[PDB]
C-alpha cells in the first residue's frame, strides 16, 4: 500500500497499529530482493535420490 | 543487639532488614549476608569484626536464636562431648552411682573448657576426645 | 503436507514454467558438470543438452507444486506428460 | 553455575529426533571412555567393511589404529582418551552396571550421580565440597557406603 | 562434561556429487566437519554415535549456484563445560599470570589472584613452576582445577578456573 | 474532573475546561497520562 502513492502516512499508521505483513506480494518480495512466488518462482524445483540410480 | 551485627551494616533497620545475620562457629561474630558471602567467595579469610584475627571458613554457617555465646558454645561443645562419650559406663547396666560420677567427670571437663582454665588441662580433655573416639570407632 | 499419491487432482501435464525452470536449473548442473544420462550426438551447449534429455525424460527432477492453502504436491519429471 | 540449572540445550527434559520425550543423559569419566572406545570399535569394522569392495602402550596403539580410519581431524578425541584413561579407575560395563545401580538407588539427579562416579572421594565432606548440589539431598553414611562399593570396585590395571 | 545429543546439521554438495553412492559422501562430510569440531551452542563435539543409521530425510535444491542443502539427524557424543565444575587437569604452558591447564579438548586457564597465597611462581626452573608449601605444579603434574566460568562463543570456548577453594590443587 | 476540549495549535495541544478555564496541555502531563493507561485500555484503542 506505501509503495503507491502515500508512503510515510502509511508506514507510521503501520508502525504504530503495530501492522504485520504476510510478505508474498509481489511489491514485498520485489523490495527485499528475492524470488517472489510468480511464474517461474511460483513452484520449488526438488530432487529426488531414488531417480538418480535410475 | 540492634546497633552491631555487622561492622559494615551495624544499623539496617531502616534499610528494610531483609538479610540474615550469620555466625562462624570459629569466630563467635555477627556478619550480615552480603559482606559474608563476599568474604568467602573471595577467599577463606577473617573478618573484620572489631580486628579480628580468627579465619572465616567457606559455609558451615548457623542460625541463631540467641542464648548467649557462652550457653551457645557450652551446648555445641556439650552435645559433640556427648556424642564422642556416647552412653559409655552409662546405661550398660543400671547403676547409678559409678554413672552420676562420669555424669559429673563429663560435666567438670565442658567446665574446664569453657573456663579454659590455662590451655593445658583442655588440651588432655581433646587427647580424650580423640581417645574416645577411637573407642567408638573400634 | 505432502498429498499423497492416490489424491494428486493437479494438471498432469507439464507447464511452460515448469519446463522452462526444468530446462534452466538442469542445464545450470549440466554446466558445472553434472552426471549426463544420455549419450551426447556431439553437442557443446548445455541447453541443449537440457532439451535432450527433457525430450527422453532422464531429467532427474521431481516438482513440489504449492497449493494455496499452503500445502503442495510431488509431480516428478519423468511422469509429468511434456507438451 | 552449578545449581542445577544449566542451559536451554542442557535443560532435564530433552528431545530425541523422533520427537519422543527423554531425560538428559549424564556421564561420569568411566564409562565415558567405553562408550567412546566403544563405538570406535564398530567404526573400525564399518571402515573395514567398505574396503572390501601396558595400558597406555594398548590405548595410543588402537588410537593410531583409529586414527587411520578418520581423515586426520579429530586428535583431540584421542587426546581425550588419554585424558580419561589417565583419569579413570574402572573398568567393563558389568561393574558400570553395579556403579549406575548404586547410583540410582538414592534417588538423584543424573548429573550429580555423574559427578559422585567421576570424582574419587574417601569422605562425605569431600563429594558436599566438590560437588554445590549435593550437601542434604543425600545421608552422608551412604555416600561413604557408596564410596567404600566403589573402593572395592577400583582395580590397579 | 561428556554428554550425549542429537544434533542436525545442514550439509551442502556441490552438484558434481549427484551420483548414486551421494549417501555415502554424505556421511563422510557429516564427518569431516562435526567431529573434532566446536560450536558454540552443544561445546566440543567428540565423536558421532550411530552411523549405520543415519536419517537422510530429503534433500532440498537452494536458487543460485544449483548446491544441495540437506538437514541430517544424528546422534552425538559431545563435552561442554559448565561453571562451577570440579575437573581434572594436566600444565602444558605456564605463565606468570598462571598456568594453563589442560582438561581434554579445553585449555582452561588459572589467574593468579585465583590462587592461594602459598603457592608461589618459580620461573629459575625449567620448565618455570609454581612452587608452593607442600605441592610443585609443574607441566606433567595432574591438578584438580574448579572451574568457575566458561565462556561459549562461536567454533571457540574458553574457561577459567581456580584452586583457591579447599579439595583443589595438584593431584 | 471535567475532561477538557484539546485542541491542536502550533504543534502543541490545548485543554479547554467550561467549569471557563483554558489550560495548555504540556508533553510531560500527556506522558504521566499515558503513563497511567491500564492495558484493556490502549490495547482496546488498537496498540
Ligand atoms: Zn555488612
Ligand atoms: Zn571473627
Amino acid at each position: 500500500r506505501c509503495s503507491f502513492e502515500e508512503t510515510v502516512e502509511i508506514l507510521f499508521e503501520a508502525g504504530a497499529s503495530a501492522e504485520l505483513d504476510d510478505c508474498r506480494g509481489v511489491s514485498e518480495n520485489v523490495i527485499l530482493g528475492q524470488m517472489a512466488p510468480i511464474g517461474t518462482g511460483a513452484f520449488d524445483v526438488m530432487i529426488d535420490e531414488e531417480s538418480l540410480v535410475k | 543487639e540492634n546497633k552491631d551485627m555487622c561492622p559494615i551494616c551495624k544499623t539496617d533497620r531502616y534499610l528494610s532488614p531483609d538479610v540474615k545475620f550469620l555466625v562462624n562457629p570459629e569466630c563467635y561474630h555477627r556478619i550480615c549476608e552480603s559482606c559474608v558471602d563476599r568474604i568467602f567467595s573471595l577467599g577463606p579469610a577473617q573478618c573484620p569484626y572489631k580486628g579480628c584475627d580468627k579465619i572465616l571458613r567457606k559455609n558451615k554457617f548457623k542460625t541463631q536464636i540467641f542464648d548467649d555465646v557462652e550457653v551457645e558454645k557450652e551446648v555445641d561443645i556439650r552435645k559433640r562431648v556427648f556424642n564422642v562419650f556416647n552412653k559409655t559406663i552409662d546405661d550398660f547396666n543400671g547403676d547409678l552411682v559409678e554413672y552420676n560420677k562420669y555424669l559429673e567427670e563429663v560435666e567438670d571437663i565442658i567446665y574446664k573448657l569453657d573456663h579454659g582454665i590455662d590451655v593445658a588441662k583442655t588440651e588432655e580433655k581433646l587427647r580424650t576426645y580423640e581417645e574416645l573416639n577411637k573407642q567408638l570407632i573400634m | 503436507k505432502a498429498i499423497p499419491k492416490d489424491q494428486r487432482a493437479t494438471t498432469p501435464y507439464m507447464t511452460k514454467y515448469e519446463r522452462a525452470r526444468i530446462l534452466g536449473t538442469r542445464a545450470l548442473q549440466i554446466s558445472m558438470n553434472a552426471p549426463v544420462f544420455v549419450d551426447l550426438e556431439g553437442e557443446t551447449d548445455p541447453l541443449r543438452i537440457a532439451m535432450k534429455e527433457l525430450a527422453e525424460k532422464k531429467i532427474p527432477l521431481v516438482i513440489r507444486r504449492y497449493l494455496p492453502d499452503g500445502s503442495f504436491e510431488d509431480w516428478s519429471v519423468e511422469e509429468l506428460i511434456v507438451d | 553455575a552449578a545449581t542445577l540449572q544449566l542451559g536451554q540445550e542442557f535443560q532435564l527434559k530433552q528431545i530425541n529426533h523422533q520427537g519422543e520425550e527423554e531425560e538428559l543423559i549424564a556421564l561420569n569419566l568411566s564409562e565415558a571412555r567405553l562408550v567412546i572406545k566403544e563405538a570406535l570399535v564398530e567404526r573400525r569394522r564399518a571402515f573395514k567393511r567398505s574396503q572390501k569392495k601396558t595400558r597406555e602402550k594398548e590405548l595410543e596403539s588402537i588410537d593410531v589404529l583409529l586414527e587411520q580410519t578418520t581423515g586426520g581431524n579429530n586428535k583431540d578425541l584421542k587426546n581425550t582418551m588419554q585424558y580419561l584413561t589417565n583419569f579413570s579407575r574402572f573398568r567393563d560395563q558389568e561393574t558400570v552396571g553395579a556403579v549406575i545401580q548404586l547410583l540410582k538407588s538414592t534417588g538423584l539427579h543424573p548429573f550429580e550421580v555423574a559427578q559422585l562416579g567421576s570424582l574419587a572421594c574417601d569422605t562425605a565432606d569431600e563429594a558436599k565440597t566438590l560437588i554445590p548440589s549435593l550437601n542434604n539431598k543425600i545421608s552422608d553414611d551412604e555416600l561413604e557406603r557408596i564410596l567404600k562399593e566403589l573402593s572395592n570396585l577400583e582395580t590397579l590395571y | 562434561m561428556f554428554f550425549i545429543k542429537d544434533l542436525s546439521l545442514n550439509i551442502t554438495l556441490h552438484p558434481s556429487f549427484f551420483g548414486p553412492r551421494m549417501k555415502q559422501y554424505l556421511k563422510t562430510k557429516l564427518l569431516e566437519e562435526v567431529e573434532g569440531s566446536c560450536t558454540g551452542k552443544f561445546g566440543y563435539i567428540l565423536c558421532v554415535l550411530d552411523y549405520d543409521n543415519i536419517d537422510i530425510q530429503r534433500g532440498r535444491i537452494l536458487p543460485t549456484d544449483g548446491s544441495a542443502e540437506f538437514n541430517v539427524k544424528y546422534r552425538a557424543v559431545v563435552f561442554k563445560p559448565f561453571k562451577g565444575e570440579v575437573v581434572d587437569g594436566t600444565v602444558v604452558s605456564c605463565s606468570q599470570h598462571g598456568f594453563e591447564v589442560q582438561v581434554g579438548p579445553m585449555k582452561v586457564f588459572v589467574t593468579k589472584h585465583l590462587m592461594p597465597q602459598d603457592l608461589t611462581f618459580n620461573a629459575g626452573s625449567n620448565p618455570p613452576s609454581y612452587q608452593s608449601s607442600e605441592d610443585v605444579i609443574t607441566i606433567k603434574s595432574r591438578i584438580r582445577v574448579k572451574i568457575e566460568g566458561c565462556i561459549s562463543q562461536v567454533s571457540s570456548i574458553h574457561a577459567i578456573g581456580s584452586i583457591k577453594e579447599d579439595y583443589l590443587g595438584a593431584i | 474532573n471535567t475532561q477538557p476540549t484539546i485542541r491542536k495549535d502550533g504543534l502543541k495541544l490545548v485543554g479547554s475546561w467550561k467549569k471557563p478555564e483554558l489550560r495548555v496541555l504540556s508533553t510531560e502531563e500527556i506522558l504521566n497520562i499515558f503513563k497511567h493507561i491500564s492495558v484493556k485500555d490502549f490495547t482496546s484503542l488498537g496498540f
